[PDB]
């Protein structure tokens, strides 16, 4: 699948 | 073609997000005529954050982190690479 993270 | 963006970290972070494949394996893309493994993309850009500022948008497909090729690399691979960056970011992206 796809993830996301935040920077 | 690639092209690098230097990012550098305010107190308040870098200011975009990074969505990809969370293991290997993924579809094969062309792009600009060239073959390439999968790549975590920049999914969202803060407006008026670091990354804004700094030339990053949305859409960005992230080639190299701190010149490490991430091409084909898992999300936690390329995760874990930006923030050994400490307080500043190297990223080769293609661009939409």
């Amino acid at each position: 699948d796809d993830v996301q993270t935040s920077f | 073609g690639p092209r690098v963006v230097r990012i550098v970290k305010s107190e308040s972070g870098y200011g975009f997000n990074v969505r990809g494949q969370v293991s290997e394996g993924g579809q094969l893309r062309s792009i600009n005529g060239e073959l390439y493994a999968p790549l975590q993309h920049v999914s969202a850009v803060l407006p008026g954050g670091a990354a804004d500022r700094a030339g990053v948008r949305k859409g960005d497909r992230i080639l190299e982190v701190n010149h490490v090729n991430v091409e084909g690399a898992t999300h936690k691979q390329v995760v874990d690479l930006i923030r050994a960056g400490e307080k500043e970011l190297i990223l080769t992206v293609l661009s939409v």
